[PDB]
């Protein structure tokens, strides 16, 4: 239901 | 064949979402996926 955090978002 | 999400292919990372579900992160094209790349065979 929700999208996962982007690579730059989690870094 | 053998799947078992534990080890990932080159450029493929795995992380946990705040919801508790694990998601895969492809360093190559900066994309994220909830689908397992090991239970699906690229050929």
């Amino acid at each position: 239901t929700a999208p996962p955090p982007a690579y730059a978002t989690l870094g | 064949g053998s799947m078992e999400q534990g080890f990932l292919p080159k450029g493929w990372e795995v992380r946990h979402a705040p919801n508790g579900r694990p998601f895969f992160i492809d360093h190559n094209t900066k994309t994220t996926t909830w689908e397992d790349p090991r239970l699906k065979i690229p050929a």
